[PDB]
């Protein structure tokens, strides 16, 4: 059933896709911390199944205790975040699972949090996934790529530091 | 050369020194008794503000080294609605004060809305009807004692605020002003006609013969012997200046004993309908301005009530320590309507309510629950003050003594999502008295001499639990709503 | 010769030692931890009760000098719903312990009231839609582990409450019996007869296959190496029992971790229409009885919250002097919802509050809120008790922990108007665990052996303050109404 | 594939499970009863120890998942001197266990000195007449017992120290072995001759019978069933070892509980001249060495005295910021002898006292000066380590649970006036046991395997207070000098 087991194909900084799915303007999401970016840039992106991961080989810094989003920090001092859709918090920790733990490193694609893209398909208020650059002070440049991107493998962003 | 200013609170008693340079030079504080006689009520003594805040002076000045002959002006700043009668002749109060908390005269705001003047006292006061002011507490006074409309009349009562008693008891009777910001504070003055007004003064039965002289926040009221006094505004206000608030839309929050957030409207008195005050503050000469203001009654507070009460902390200062070792209330919230609720509730009746416990929650919980009512209201009258004036705030300014809380402060933050400017010297509420002070002496000609002692000491921005802020903020929704209308009627 | 009683409580664990006399003898108690993973939520570890109990025995034993050879029977007495499951094999835990108070279980009980079994509930369990009880902590475990309910039906999978996992853990593996009295709590089990229900194991998804054994509250259940167990019976009841309850509209209150009130309702099943709880006990040989019992939560634990959380005291007993330092609550409420509300509310949803407070409150007027409020409910479960019954009490024999407090007593008495009879001897729970075993091995023949260690030791009667009941307790009840419905779902 | 350890301390016993490459996987910790059943008496409860000690195995390995199959060995490291005996039938404690610091045998020690065996005694045994250490208190118990000499020269009881007990507890009752660094702390074997002390048995009236075999520090003393056993090592040995004392000169200090200051003198009996302990230790392979060891009865139990007697802090971590609110101790000495004073000083009459005392010195100068308290007799230990072993220090490595604290540290450091390096992994009492469970498994081969997993965390370096160092010391000195000779005999 899962070839979770079995070997994939494997292929300045580059940010990778944590999640799957289409990729979205920051400014489209439906909260304004986001969409403003006050809490810093990125892009977002609709989800298309399963399970989030480690974009950046850093170490996690933390983890919602609802388990819906979590930070990292990435070896190369950028700051990662990840919100899984909006006002997540109140579904209360149903529809995630906690693969990893707050406190260790990781290479890109390392499983971080596995989730029900259905249970949480109608209860949430949104899906979108922002993933922004927290730390936007210490960054020199920063791009965006477009389209669709697949999990540990398309990148989202690009950014010079 | 320099000012001196008088900041007389809430809690407790100060005194600032100055230069020109406007350096905080020496400071003298001392904290006042506090009477709860009953409880919604709460009560300070006359003499005791009196006496701690004279004592303050003299403290002051000798700290520094320095004479009557060194000293421009004496500036004052007092905390605001809270009611004095005293016997001309003596000097020698009828009566306690009544605070601006005290419910007491919570059923006489009861008549005032039952007969009609709401839509009255709104339009003239731009107050609202509630025990907050004044007023009422007049009545109340007069209401409670024999020999006293009757004494009045023929005058031999007297009646003010703290500024007009602080001032009258230096010029040794001689004077008897208010100045324009307190006396908006009173619920019988006028603000467009910038005159008592007939009518409270009636239907209250006051006596135009009590109320004293109402002048410019800026002019030299007179002379006293430690020497002019040039400066008087009502405390929140004098921080809304020091701020160099000033100019329209610029806004500022005050986090001390209550939580006060105002927003200059230039020359605009805008109507609020968002649950906010309508009230009089300062253009750059000391003139009148308008302005929007959101009074909250219970912020440090709290910290105190943990502190002397519930026996929690040693220190206000503590609060930070403890509060952090815990990462969340644990679902606990705390309303701190002690004092009933202001803005934008207004709910004299409600009183202060805990909840969400369970067998896990502890002090910390309980603490950390108490430093974020304080954002919490906070942001309530924020969402309040941008409506009612169509201005979104990019970033709030601040200052207070519970400023100094990196927690709170960010705490505060992140619950907006909003940057918060933290100040570099907190004790603007003084600074505003003695540029009103100093300007109005020649001791500084421009406002402009001092847009540089304005540094700004610290940014706070919205870290990522910024996005949480929605569900928190809705915990707290339902709290309030529970702790509403505990008293009765 | 003596028995040898087992009281394993949801705070700790006891063991005592009586005579053929039925004196006191020997006591060791020792406190095992209590768990919160999350809010509502309470767990205990299998193996802490385990072995805090164990260790209880011998020490006991050993502190009075006696031997195997001197021990007449084991009573045994446990705290009620607590949930338990364990491979067979092993002699280990799936799992923790749910106890009675974990709010867990909540949404089950939503699908049970959504799909129409609170009527079927009722008349056959006697039990109420909730929590509480043992059904729903057994199948959320079973819903919370990959092999489980097969696992369980190959019966590899014990289920158990305290008396049939304390008994099992002696009888080395061999006996899997639950009394009566336990049974009854289990939402799974038929008061009439007296039988495992078909529809609720069906429904609930549990398998006959896991439970254990069902009997008398008076027999030989086996053998064990310190010798036989002739006893057991759910706690609230074997105190029923030392209390000589026995005959109908008999009736007790006891206040520990929690607060039961429970009524002799001889042989008749009496409905309840009022909140309350239709439940075995027992009659004059251990003989199956009904009763009516009203079950409150929260009693000497917030207490226990007062002093291991909020840090207010070192001591449980502390509280009367500081609560007596008051004279009122000053307006305080205190609704110890902490893990719901029991009868006659139930409603897990509920969750602690405090009301009323006002700057003047301190930690003093805040204890003996706490204290209060156990007067308060129970007279809430009182009115109910009586209501259902048609009977009217006149005294209220009590017994339990806390009623070690004269001001509380006493307290409790103005707050009914009732005398209240304090018995001389408070560890009356173990007792009846005792004589159940005694009698059921001819330690004693006859109750009547007994009708004298039964001495009271102390009459509360209603004092002037009895006449301001009213008011007070209307307080309370707006309070509690406020508290209810916190969380979501 | 993984060792366990097992650390059973003073305060509590604990369960530590490593990987190969040595990194901590999961722990488990459970505090234990401290009774004092007189003044300057300590004991535990065989049966406590064992409860806990055992419960935390289990919880460790359920923690992680992980079972018999992938467990390489089990390291066992205990609490020294701490004397038992046990019937060997039962499995029974004669008695309580004297603990270390228990000053009852006072008398005894003090026939002793009056015979002439300090020389005897300090040059076979290395160490020096008092309470202490093990002989004592085992004639102390064999004297307060009616069937005691007698029924243990038939050899039905059983004597040990924790690692014994510990060891025939899980051995089923066939293993009775002690290692080469708990023997050395008894008082009865000889460490040159490296076996037990005719004489010692003999004037202190034991029967050799009771005596357990003594064996290497890394060994398979056997099996067990959770398997074998491959390790043991008195505590403080146990943490040299982690630290990789291992060669000449090496040293660390162990700041729990007490405080254990150690050095590794290689295969040399060196000769304190200084009030110090000549004891063993081990070499790489784990075989033995010599070694200099200073003990502190009081460090880390201090602050659980403030925490749990005085009840001035919730958390011994607290004490930092407590203790940091203040600059100085204002005068303050808190001398905490509460058990005598150790190295150098000896002196089981001394109690604790306080000193300096004035109406301006509160809470905090208190804490602090306990914390402080620490470096001083670290201080006192290590000059006179450096005279004995003619060695100077350049660092301090250290490591304990008090270790956690950065003021305490520096402060050490300042004092000191040398460098402080506190290792990345706190917990180092229990990596030693592991590596001599691995080593004498092959789980590891080679200690070289491992001259890695010791980072370097932090260094403390000697900041400008470090010139202020010998005022402050004096401080102590006279301080100290005052608490000597307190009881009486
Ligand atoms: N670290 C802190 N955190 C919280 N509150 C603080 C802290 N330091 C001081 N305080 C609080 O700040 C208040 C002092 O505010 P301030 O503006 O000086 O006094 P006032 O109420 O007279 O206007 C008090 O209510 C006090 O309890
Ligand atoms: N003076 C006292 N006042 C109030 N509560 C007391 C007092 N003394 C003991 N307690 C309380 O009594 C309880 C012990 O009740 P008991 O019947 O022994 O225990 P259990 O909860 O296991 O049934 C605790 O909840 C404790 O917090
Ligand atoms: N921040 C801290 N400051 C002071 N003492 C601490 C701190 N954290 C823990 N402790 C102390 O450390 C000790 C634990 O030391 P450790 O080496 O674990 O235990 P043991 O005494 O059994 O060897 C206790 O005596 C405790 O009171
Ligand atoms: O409305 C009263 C205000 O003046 C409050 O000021 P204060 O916090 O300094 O006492
Ligand atoms: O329903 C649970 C009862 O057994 C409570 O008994 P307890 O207070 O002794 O834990
Ligand atoms: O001499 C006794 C030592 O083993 C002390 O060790 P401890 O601090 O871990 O209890
Ligand atoms: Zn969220
Ligand atoms: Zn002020
Ligand atoms: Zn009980
Ligand atoms: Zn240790």
């Amino acid at each position: 059933g899962l070839f979770d087991k079995l070997k994939s194909l494997v292929s300045t900084i580059e940010i990778i896709a944590p999640l799957s799915g289409e990729i979205v303007n920051i400014e489209d999401v439906p909260d304004v911390v986001f969409a403003e970016k006050i809490v810093g840039d990125g892009i977002a992106i609709k989800p298309t199944g399963n399970k989030m991961v480690a974009p950046v080989d850093g170490t996690i810094g933390k983890i919602f205790e609802t388990n819906h989003a979590f930070s990292i920090e990435s070896d190369s001092g950028v700051e990662l975040f990840v919100h899984f859709g909006i006002d997540t918090v109140e579904l209360k920790g149903e529809g995630f699972k906690r693969i990893a733990e707050e406190g260790q490193r990781v290479k890109v694609g390392d499983t971080v949090i596995e989730f029900d893209l259905p249970l949480l398909e109608e209860k949430a208020k949104s899906t979108l996934t922002p993933v922004v650059i927290s730390n936007m002070d210490e960054i020199k440049e920063l791009i965006k790529l477009s389209g669709s991107v697949t999990v540990g493998e398309t990148p989202v962003i690009r950014i010079k530091k | 050369k320099y000012i001196v200013a008088l900041d007389q609170g809430t809690t407790s008693s100060r005194a600032v020194v100055m230069d020109h340079d406007a350096n905080i030079i020496s400071v003298s504080q001392r904290e006042f008794e506090q009477i709860y006689p009953k409880p919604g009520w709460v009560e300070h003594d006359p003499m005791e503000i009196w006496a701690t805040q004279s004592s303050t002076l003299v403290e002051v000045l000798a700290k520094a080294d320095i004479s009557s002959d060194q000293i421009a002006a004496i500036g004052i700043t007092n905390q605001r609605e809270t009611t004095i009668v005293w016997e001309k002749e003596t000097g020698k109060p009828i009566y306690n004060a009544i605070v601006w908390q005290c419910r007491r005269t919570a059923e006489i705001c009861e008549h005032l809305k039952r007969d009609g003047l709401e839509d009255y006292i709104r339009s003239n006061t731009g107050l609202v009807i509630d025990p907050y002011f004044s007023g009422t507490k007049v009545k109340w006074i007069l209401d409670h004692v024999e020999g006293s409309r009757e004494r009045a009349r023929r005058g031999e009562l007297l009646f003010g605020t703290v500024d007009t008693w602080l001032i009258w008891k230096m010029t040794q009777g001689r004077v008897h002003v208010t100045d324009y910001t307190n006396a908006s504070r009173t619920m019988l003055f006028n603000i467009h006609t910038l005159d008592w007004d007939d009518k409270m003064l009636e239907v209250l039965d006051i006596p135009r013969e009590m109320l004293p002289e109402v002048r410019r926040s800026s002019e030299v009221y007179g002379q006293t012997n430690i020497i002019p006094i040039s400066g008087i505004a009502g405390d929140q206000q004098a921080a809304l200046f020091g701020q160099l608030c000033v100019k329209e839309g610029m806004a500022k929050n005050t986090y001390g004993t209550g939580c006060f957030m105002l927003m200059n409207t230039g020359e605009k008195a805008v109507k609020s309908e968002n649950g906010l005050l309508t009230t009089i503050a300062c253009g750059p000469t000391g003139e009148v301005n308008y302005a929007l203001e959101g009074a909250v009654f219970m912020a440090g507070a709290s910290i105190q009530w943990l502190r002397d009460e519930m026996k929690l902390i040693n220190d206000a200062y503590d609060s930070e320590y403890f509060a952090t070792k815990v990462q969340n209330t644990n679902g606990v919230y705390v309303v701190p309507a002690f004092t009933g609720l202001g803005a934008p509730y207004w709910d004299p009746y409600a009183r202060g309510a805990i909840f969400g416990l369970t067998r896990g929650v502890n002090a910390n919980h309980i603490i950390r629950a108490t430093l974020e009512s304080i954002a919490y209201q906070t942001r309530d009258v924020l969402e309040a003050m941008q409506a009612d004036s169509g201005i979104r705030l990019h970033a709030l300014r601040v200052d207070g003594g519970a400023v100094a809380n990196n927690f709170l402060m960010q705490f505060q933050s992140d619950i907006l999502g909003t940057r918060v400017e933290r100040p570099e010297v907190r004790e603007v509420t003084a600074l505003g008295a003695a540029y009103l002070a100093g300007l109005a002496v020649g001791f500084w000609q421009n406002l402009d001499e001092l847009q540089e002692k304005a540094v700004i000491e610290r940014e706070f921005r919205p870290g990522i639990e910024t996005t949480e802020r929605n569900y928190r903020y809705a915990g707290w929704k339902k709290a309030v709503k529970r702790a509403m209308a505990w008293e009765e009627h």
